[PDB]
RNA sequence: UAUUGACGACCCCGAUUGGUUCUACUACAAACG
RNA sequence: ACUGAAACUGUAGUAGAACCAAUCGGGGUCGUCAAUA
């Protein structure tokens, strides 16, 4: 039995509403209608895991015990957007009460008593937490160019501000896992275009979106369509799942609406900016973290600056994130490749491709990429899988050398046969 | 009506909350699908291909609206078109409005006129004692936020059938 | 016919996309040797 | 020229998959203003 569960949000956080779009993929801008919100619960709530089990055997399933331990792993997703971003719970203060409902005593206890407690630290030595096979990459990145994704509406005293979310009792600096998996989507999906010379001119954004080997990586859209006769959805989640990215940086959720909220740039935004930077007494040193920008549009006959084509931007210089964590379920990869591990090696060879571009700079981040904003520096890249197949395992490596040279040649240059292999005829590699 | 003290009347409350709402929205659709309607509301008015303002002036207020949680939040809005005002060029951008900017105050600081706009008759949809006091008190800002967000809506989606010939 | 005689800042964000597509009940228990 | 009794509208089913809050913009720069005598 499991019931509904309220979400306490910490404290009396409200709720986010996080703006989503789609990037055209042959303008680089966002696709007309594709202009979405989502409200989402912060980070830190909390819910009650509301469950009950009737044994009829003896003891408790070992298969209900694996659920219990993946839950305390956090490996269970719940919700929407499980890929892009969202959904990641954890389990903790686990209790377990029993009643012997078949006696006279436990049913009783049962009415009156409430329950015999176990150690779940008991159940939890008897048994080994068979984690699923997955490949889990984190990258360690910092901005080289100011890194921010843009915050929802102009401010007062500085026009485009960072995102910020509620992380507990804190805001913190956010990139969505929404906007790391687009850009990587868009390059791993470029990359594929630029091998098989395919344009995306003509195609619509939900056409320019489906490609292969990024519609089992990144997932398609649900379409079911009549093949013949046979109905078949097109859709499939994700493999590749992205979490939001936050910053080292946090302020109380007043401290930032005291930057929202400024209205002169050298007026009460410069004590806003010291107090969330952490520098109350230093403006230069809280303007290495986030400085004031402003930015003029030149009129070209005339010089000076186009009438109303001034604009300010709260650029986070000195920022600095966490590690960027992506998640490739290989066990779902596996299961469009039904079960073919040779299969694999393409999806493996094209993550490894995008990659190596995020680490040479190629993929910026974020607003105004174009426009001084965006450039990363990747320093590490640590490929942490657990249960590969055993010809995967050499991805289980720290890479540090951006061109991959941190993993072993014999690998690199299976891995580019097989991608050789596929790029002579790339054909929709989960049809059988 | 549940006499105030009445145990159901918490109960009572949420269903009131719930028939509230939707006929909030469902009002607000109905104002929003005629432009004399949206005209008289904001001053929002097409003119032609031209939208009066821009639909970029109208993406920023309803960008600000979203701030409102609470009348405690009117000062968010009315910091906004005071910033609008007072910059010649944005206040230009207004200019051929129906008087919008000000249309906008009066919908943001007069708590009343959401509801003279509304004109829903909410004694069918009450049942607690002093619902309608409180339950307008209650639902203030987010009976704003519906009827602006479906009129830039409705304004738009006439836009497009103006605009895109 | 061409003189009188020096002062003074401005711009403060602008334009746009604001949802798009799919799933809309499926098996049952009552029917049928 | 005597009320039928007894019987849970329940069981299985993740409102989800896909979607970059993004595109463009040197913090820039010279002669105007007033009308008569």
């Amino acid at each position: 039995i499991v019931d509904d569960a309220v979400i306490h949000i910490p404290n009396n956080a409200d709720v986010e509403i996080r703006e989503g779009v789609g990037i055209d993929r042959h303008f680089g801008t966002a696709a007309n209608g594709f202009k979405y919100s989502r409200a989402v619960i912060p980070k830190g709530s909390k819910f009650k895991l509301p469950l009950t089990f009737d044994s009829q055997d003896d003891g408790l399933p070992n298969a209900l015990i694996q659920l219990l331990c993946a839950l305390e792993a956090g490996d269970i997703r719940l919700g929407a957007a499980k890929t892009r971003g969202l959904g990641r719970i954890k389990l903790d203060d686990l209790k377990l009460k029993s009643f012997a409902l078949d006696k006279p005593e436990g049913i009783f206890s049962a009415l009156l008593d409430q329950g015999k407690k176990l150690d779940w630290n008991q159940l939890k030595a008897n048994v080994t937490y068979q984690s699923p096979p997955y490949l889990g990459i984190s990258i360690t990145w910092n901005p080289k160019d100011p890194v921010m994704v843009k915050a929802e509406g102009d401010g007062l005293a500085i026009d485009i501000l960072p995102l910020v979310s509620q992380v507990g009792s804190d805001v913190r600096f956010v990139i969505p896992g929404s906007s790391i998996k687009g850009i990587l989507r868009t390059q791993a999906e470029r990359i594929i275009r630029t091998i098989c010379q395919s344009n995306g001119s003509e195609k619509n954004f939900l056409e320019q979106l489906r490609i292969n080997l990024v519609n089992e990586l990144f997932g398609s859209a649900s379409l079911s369509q009549k093949q013949n006769g046979k109905d078949i959805d097109l859709g499939k989640i994700g493999a590749l799942a992205v979490n939001d990215c936050f910053s080292s940086l946090s302020m109380t959720p007043d401290q930032w609406k005291a930057v929202e909220n400024a209205t002169e740039m050298t007026g009460n935004l410069q004590p806003a900016l010291k107090q969330a930077t952490g520098y109350p007494n230093n403006i230069s040193q809280a303007y290495k973290v986030l400085q004031p920008a402003m930015h003029v549009a030149v009129d070209r006959w005339t010089g000076g600056a186009a009438e109303g084509m001034l604009y300010s931007v709260l650029e986070p210089i000195g920022v600095t994130w966490e590690p960027i964590q992506v998640h490739l379920d290989i066990a779902r990869l596996k299961n469009y490749y039904h079960g073919k591990e040779e299969k694999l090696k393409p999806a493996i060879a094209l993550l490894l491709l995008v990659l190596r571009d995020l680490a040479n700079k190629k993929i910026p981040v974020g607003y105004g990429t174009n426009r001084g904003m965006g450039t990363i520096t990747v320093s590490q890249i640590t490929l942490n899988g657990k249960a590969l197949p055993t010809e995967l395992e050499p991805l289980n490596k720290t890479m540090t050398c951006p061109n991959l040279t941190d993993l072993d040649e014999a690998f690199r240059q299976d891995l580019s046969t097989a991608w050789k292999e596929w790029i002579a005829d790339p054909i929709d590699l989960c049809q059988q | 009506p549940l006499p105030t003290n009445h145990p159901t009347q918490d109960y009572a409350r949420l269903i009131e909350k719930a028939a509230w709402r939707e006929a909030i929205q469902n009002k607000a659709l109905a104002l929003a699908s005629s432009r004399a309607k949206r005209e008289e509301i904001l001053g929002i008015k097409i003119m032609g291909k031209d939208s009066q303002p821009t639909m970029t002036q109208l993406g920023g207020f309803r960008s600000v609206l979203k701030r409102l949680h609470s009348r405690n939040n009117r000062d968010i809005v009315t910091g906004y078109l005071t910033a609008l005002e007072q910059v010649s060029n944005r206040k230009e951008k207004w200019s051929n409005t129906s008087q919008g900017l000000t249309k906008i105050r009066n919908l943001v600081t007069q708590e009343n006129l959401i509801w003279n706009h509304l004109d829903i008759d909410f004694s069918p949809l009450t049942i607690t004692q002093n619902g309608v006091n409180q339950l307008k008190s209650e639902l203030w800002a987010e009976a704003v936020r519906t009827l602006v967000d479906a009129i830039i809506r409705g304004h738009k989606r006439d836009l497009e059938k103006a605009q895109e010939n």
